[PDB]
């Protein structure tokens, strides 16, 4: 492959903010990586941006600070950024650029892969079949997450979305105990976490919690602190996703990708687009942003002939609780389903504050069924949703109508509302519930009514649990 | 119950920390092994430097690489002091190869004013007329480049294939 | 004449320093051969726009000099396979590569050069006869359902010189050769046509035949016409396959062409099984419909220009197979995805944002692709005729009917089948609104209806009036309590209910209620409305004359008749003869007449 | 007290495991280092110079 010596340049025809412009460059190449040596011996990486004739431009990752017009070395790698990927990197923590920070060694590469990856042939796609249990009752009981169902989570600043994600990570797993507990030991499940735009406190908390849980034999972590250069915030997702594609389609595993704080990701992309001297588009964001998020999210799913899969769970915030803002608009277009949180539930000291009224799920219809799970999920979830909706309406009714005008069924609706809230929604920081356990809790809740009010459940399945 | 679960949590965190330190120590030992291998490779190159028959051919190749890459009317070649006549013969035989391969007129000058440091195991550098564009073809740098380029194949040969690598691509 | 590439502001790059050549030409860059479009020229310079990624291209890499604009190959074998926007045979690419990810610059034709085909010429023309563009010249037996005719491309004529004898040949073998004035031309099984133009036709004939849809709902109500244009909103959970499958199985069209944008593999696999499952027994057998149809679609990761060119590739394929002398139906799904593709293209050209990023020529492009439609008289010796229909599914952002695109599409289209999620929540399928849906093609269909039925138009107008009046009266009966009103009004409400529960509904999981013949629907509606007419007249007369008959009396006396009206839908014409069904309905009508007479 | 016994035993277990792993890796690596070294040297000695493919006149 590469056998030619590496070239160095001492030419600096100018600078403009993060850019460095130079000339007399012999046959440069776009997206070519560059190393810079400062007068004080400091090293700084960068990427080529604009090429023309002999002139070339390079964006420095570490910012242009104290770059002399003469005493500067500029070394051209002669290739593009390549990820040294290996399966044994599980349990490690890297920064945005991939350099170790967990006091471990440089990744002894198993194979070098293109960071920009490659799109998947749409013919070679297998539809999701079965579901993954994430340990969160408030999500699992009423809203399944199939293998490869890109379900985002919408939140706002100040809510504990990060803590919810941490619990999801430290409690996730599979339901292969359905056939045999002894057969469950053949686990092939992994998690890759990508913390971006995360401040010191939350990054350190993620580190501490993951380190304490002890499940890092199946967790590979990427951390990008706020102080790091903005340009690395846009390369970190590529690194994490390249690792995920490798670990899935070459080692045949089931991988849960979590990316955090896509709003900072979008801010970083805005930064780069502004640095590129391009006119802004709608709401000051680049036009091509739809293509960008598409090439981020679309790389997740199943492939024919392989026993492996991806599930991707991005997290993002809503500026000023604006669902029509471009960031959720494009996310909702690209992805399937939506999960929300609601500020009042958090204000009432209810954790996790997951609102089931606006929760939506597409692939739930086939993510759940007989054989791989029980015959008692769709009916139970639909009954819970309808009963909660009528309970909310009845609580509203009682607000003004009066307690003296209530009926027995309406008292029953209030009781269902309060019990559902205090038991099913509220879980706690570490109370990991299984799917069957949450179903049993749901049945215990439904027991308050007679069988008449539970119309949504056919009598053949009522006979299973109702007479208890 | 709080005390008991605190004890359970403390014991579990102790297992997790001990297991991480074990894994990290194993990876450290492997890294030290690899660095020892690179050091042996360096000293093997240093031993192979001595033989003055293939070394002339190697220097001819290095000079040809520098000429073919820089591609400029004025060229300045720099090497170690003790190999001066050897590089002189190399450039003299190399100039016809350039003048036929590229079909250009170029002038080459050997920089006898400054010398490479004595610590350099062996190699050459070449500069333009204004000393602004440089390329180094040093043996140590070449070794580093090739080692980092073929690092995955080295392990793949040494420490056995990967059980879970069901498909290479 | 060599690479002078630049950097990018997005996923697209430019170059220059090349010979003079016409713009809108697709030229390939580099050894990996990335496709890009000539746009702007300044002297010897010429900017380009590659669609794939730009990473890794140096300055000076070769510029492959083509000589054509964006074009699509046309010919036999297109049916049965799947293609992207650039017309790349993805299944065959997977087979050849034995790899998962799309390789860059796959230089394989849409059709291979290794499969033989049976050819038969016109068997009437001889060497030396005169030919002109459009004149058929062969016929291919692709499969046992459709035969793919072969003609000369447009802008060709002269005296024949060579007619191949029939046999097994591939596309690389020249089959026809002729001598024009001063030159001579050779033609093979495949022809290439520029995307950015319209194929010529002798004229256009006004559309006058109703498009056949299996479901009696949205056919007897708000009919579509073959060769028309229509809009159907579509969203998650409301159902788009409920119409795609219906037009793929229960319709008179000869070919379906499904164009997609931003889709998943679910639809591809489900439809590739739906073709061998939900099948037509035209010859008495079950057969895959994939051999009849062709699927084209892209996903969100694909290049934006490819996403924009996918619809054009679809419609030019549609026009080619419409020139054949057939009926084609184009499902142009996700006009919203098309619109965002256009916005993404315009974003990099620094065009003025007119309305929410949309270019000024959005309405122009909208009108221009909806223009390419209708029943037409094709160019050829034997006077070929056929039609191409388009169905453009709208996708409002959260149901807001205020998009520039949606408003313009509403302006252009003629039929509209409003779709709801509330009805699917109410457990009523199929989901039609019956109030915001409309049809404007009734005036043309008057001739056909008068020629065949002579009752559908009065009966439909009566049904519409009754439904609207019931919707008006729903509020008054809400303020009265739905327990007291005039008998005439009550009976009006009752027949509106009747029409709701036994006429305006159809079950897709019941084998015998997946297809309602149009004559069966007409007979049902006539029977119901005659029953209502007689009841209304009886009550109105007896109100003033003697013994005012109330609906309680009517319903109790005639409860068996309401049972028979409800059970009229269980006829299953698949197993039960047409004449038998007519005799049964006529006997029911006579029984109703005698029952009414005994009442009064 | 049981916890003290258990953590002592587990520390012994992990120490034994890492010792066995490093010993096995050394026994494996000391077998064929020379051959791979000679392969890498054999590539290093080669040069095969040539012009950039993109150049022309």
């Amino acid at each position: 492959y590469l056998s030619q010596p590496r070239l160095t340049y001492k030419t600096v025809s100018g600078v403009n903010g993060p850019l460095v412009i130079l000339d007399h460059v012999k046959f440069p190449r776009y997206a070519e990586i560059v190393h810079l040596t400062l007068p004080d011996g400091t090293k700084r990486s960068g990427q080529v941006l604009e090429v023309s004739g002999s002139k070339a431009v390079v964006q420095v990752f570490e910012g242009t600070s104290g770059i002399d017009a003469k005493k500067t070395s500029c070394e051209f790698t002669g290739d593009i950024l390549r990820t040294p990927v290996s399966e044994d990197m599980l349990g490690r923590v890297f920064n945005g650029s991939g350099k170790p920070i967990d006091r471990g060694p440089v990744v002894l590469a198993e194979d070098f892969l293109d960071i920009m990856g490659q799109p998947i042939n749409p013919q070679c796609r297998i539809y999701p079949e079965e579901m993954i249990q994430t340990g969160i009752s408030a999500i699992d009981g009423m809203n399944s997450i199939a293998r490869g169902q890109k379900i985002p989570i919408f939140s706002a600043a100040g809510l504990p979305h990060n803590e919810i994600a941490a619990q999801i990570c430290r409690q996730a797993g599979l339901v292969k105990k359905s056939k045999d507990v002894v057969d469950y030991s053949e686990e092939n499940f992994a998690i890759v976490f990508a913390a971006m735009g995360v401040n010191m406190e939350t990054a350190r908390f993620f580190k501490s919690d993951f380190e304490e849980n002890g499940s890092m034999d199946n967790v590979c972590l990427f951390l990008n602190l706020a102080n790091d250069p903005t340009i690395e915030r846009i390369i970190t997702p590529r690194l994490a996703l390249t690792t995920a594609e490798f670990l899935a389609y070459q080692c045949e595993k089931h991988v849960l990708v979590i990316l955090t704080d896509m709003s900072s990701y979008a801010e970083a992309l805005r930064e780069v687009s502004a640095a590129r001297e391009e006119v802004p588009g709608r709401r000051g964001f680049p036009g091509y942003m739809y293509t960008d998020l598409a090439t981020i999210y679309e790389r997740a799913g199943r492939v024919e002939g392989r026993n492996g899969s991806i599930t991707q769970i991005p997290i993002l915030t809503m500026p000023n609780d604006d669902i029509t803002h471009p960031i959720p608009d494009l996310t909702g277009y690209i992805t399937e389903g939506q999960i929300y949180v609601d500020r009042q539930l958090h204000n009432r000291q209810i954790y996790p504050p997951i609102n089931v009224l606006p929760s939506l799920s597409r692939l739930m219809k086939s993510a759940i069924g007989e054989g791989m799970t029980r015959k008692d999920h769709a009916d139970v979830s639909n009954q819970l949703y309808a009963c909660y909706a009528i309970g909310k309406d009845v609580q509203a009714m009682k607000a003004v109508v009066g307690e003296e005008a209530l009926t027995s069924d309406d008292l029953l609706y209030l009781e269902f509302l309060q019990k559902f809230e205090k038991n099913f929604i509220t879980q706690g920081p570490y109370e990991n519930r299984t799917v069957y356990e949450t179903l049993d809790i749901g049945w215990q809740l439904l027991r308050i009514f007679p069988k008449e009010m539970l119309k949504r459940i056919p009598q053949s399945t009522l006979s299973e649990f109702y007479p208890r | 119950e709080k005390k008991e679960k605190q004890i359970e949590q403390q014991k579990k965190i102790q297992m997790s920390n001990l297991m991480n330190q074990a894994r990290l120590k194993v990876l450290r030992a492997r890294d030290d092994l690899i660095t020892d291998l690179l050091n042996e490779a360096k000293q093997r190159l240093s031993k192979v430097v001595k033989d003055t028959t293939r070394y002339q051919v190697l220097l001819d190749g290095l000079v040809l690489q520098g000429l073919y890459q820089l591609l400029e009317p004025r060229m300045i070649v720099r090497c170690r002091k003790q190999d001066f006549p050897l590089v002189k013969a190399a450039v003299q035989k190399a100039i016809p190869m350039y003048k036929i391969a590229t079909k250009k007129d170029v002038d080459v000058q050997i920089d006898q004013e400054a010398y490479l440091p004595e610590e350099i195991a062996g190699g050459v550098e070449i500069y333009n007329g204004d000393r602004k564009i440089k390329v180094s073809n040093t043996l140590e740098s070449r070794l580093d480049l090739i080692a980092q380029q073929m690092m995955p194949e080295v392990r793949g040969a040494l420490f056995g294939a990967n059980a879970n690598r069901k498909f290479l691509d | 004449t060599f690479g002078y590439v630049h950097g990018v502001s997005g996923p697209v790059v430019t170059a220059c320093d090349m010979a003079g050549a016409a713009m809108y030409e697709l030229v390939r860059v580099g050894h990996s051969e990335l496709v890009g479009e000539i746009i702007r020229l300044e002297g010897d310079m010429a900017t380009i726009q590659v669609y794939e990624e730009t990473s890794g291209v140096s300055v000076g890499d070769p510029v492959l000099r083509t000589g054509k604009p964006l074009s699509v190959e046309l010919g036999p074998g297109i049916m049965g396979a799947i293609f992207d926007g650039i017309q790349r045979p993805l299944s065959d690419i997977s087979s050849q590569t034995q790899s998962i990810y799309i390789p860059r610059g796959v230089n394989v034709s849409a059709l291979s050069r290794d499969i033989k085909w049976e050819f038969i010429p016109s068997k009437n023309l001889r060497v030396g006869s005169h030919i002109t563009g459009g004149d058929i010249y062969g016929i291919v037996n692709e499969n046992s359902l459709i035969k793919h005719k072969i003609m000369l491309p447009p802008r060709n004529r002269g005296s024949v010189t060579y007619i191949a004898p029939p046999g097994n040949y591939d596309a690389s073998d020249v089959v026809l050769e002729l001598e024009f004035e001063g030159v001579k031309e050779k033609f093979s099984m495949v022809q290439v046509w520029p995307v950015r133009q319209v194929r010529p036709v002798t004229e256009k004939l006004p559309a006058n035949h109703p498009l056949l849809t299996g479901q009696r709902v949205l056919d007897a109500l708000f009919p579509c016409v073959q060769g028309g244009t229509t809009a159907i909103p579509g969203a998650f959970g409301c159902g788009k396959t409920v119409i795609s499958q219906s037009l793929s199985k229960y319709s008179n069209s000869d070919v379906i062409i499904y164009v997609g944008c931003g889709e998943r593999g679910n639809e591809m696999s489900e439809v590739l099984r739906d073709f061998p499952e939900l099948t037509m027994e035209v010859d008495g057998k079950v057969e895959s419909i994939m051999k009849r149809t062709a699927l084209v679609a892209n996903t969100s990761n694909m290049p934006v220009a490819a996403r924009e060119a996918s619809i054009y590739t679809g419609i030019t394929l549609s026009e080619y197979f419409r020139d054949m002398g057939y009926h084609v139906s184009m499902m142009a799904d996700s006009t919203s995805r098309w619109a965002e593709a256009l916005r993404e293209i315009s974003g990099r050209l620094a065009e003025m944002p007119a309305d929410s990023g949309y270019p000024a020529y959005l309405g122009a492009r909208l009108a221009s692709f909806y223009e390419r439609a209708g029943r037409v008289k094709c160019l050829g010796n034997p006077e070929r005729e056929g039609s191409v229909s388009i169905v453009g599914a709208v996708s409002p952002p959260g149901g807001d009917f205020s998009d520039p695109v949606t408003s313009a599409t509403l302006g252009i289209v003629q039929v509209f089948w409003g779709l709801d999620k509330k009805l699917a929540q109410r457990k009523h399928f199929p989901s039609v609104n019956w109030l915001i849906s409309y049809s404007k093609y009734m005036r043309a269909l008057d001739e056909y209806y008068d020629k065949h039925f002579t009752e559908f138009v009065p009966l439909r107008t009566k049904a519409k009036e009754i439904l609207q009046e019931e919707e008006d009266l729903a509020e008054i009966v809400q303020l009265v309590g739905k327990a007291s009103l005039a008998e005439t009004d009550k009976i009006t409400l009752e027949v509106a209910k009747l029409i709701k529960d036994d006429f305006l509904q159809q079950n897709g999981y019941t084998p015998y209620d997946r297809f309602c013949p149009f004559y069966k629907t007409v007979g049902m509606l006539s029977n119901m409305i005659s029953f209502y007419d007689m009841a209304r007249r009886a009550v109105e007369t007896t109100a003033q004359s003697d013994n005012k008959i109330t609906w309680s009396i009517i319903r109790e006396h005639m409860g068996e008749i309401l049972y028979k009206l409800s059970s009229m839908k269980f006829k299953d014409p698949v197993k039960d003869g047409e004449a038998k069904i007519k005799a049964d309905y006529a006997q029911l009508l006579e029984d109703m007449q005698n029952a009414f007479r005994s009442l009064e | 007290q049981a916890a003290m016994g258990s953590q002592g035993n587990l520390s012994a277990e992990v120490e034994q495991a890492t010792r066995r792993q490093v010993q096995g890796m050394q026994s494996s690596q000391q077998r064929n280092r020379e051959r791979v070294l000679a392969q890498l040297l054999g590539m290093v000695c080669e040069v095969r110079p040539q012009v950039h493919p993109n150049y022309r006149v």
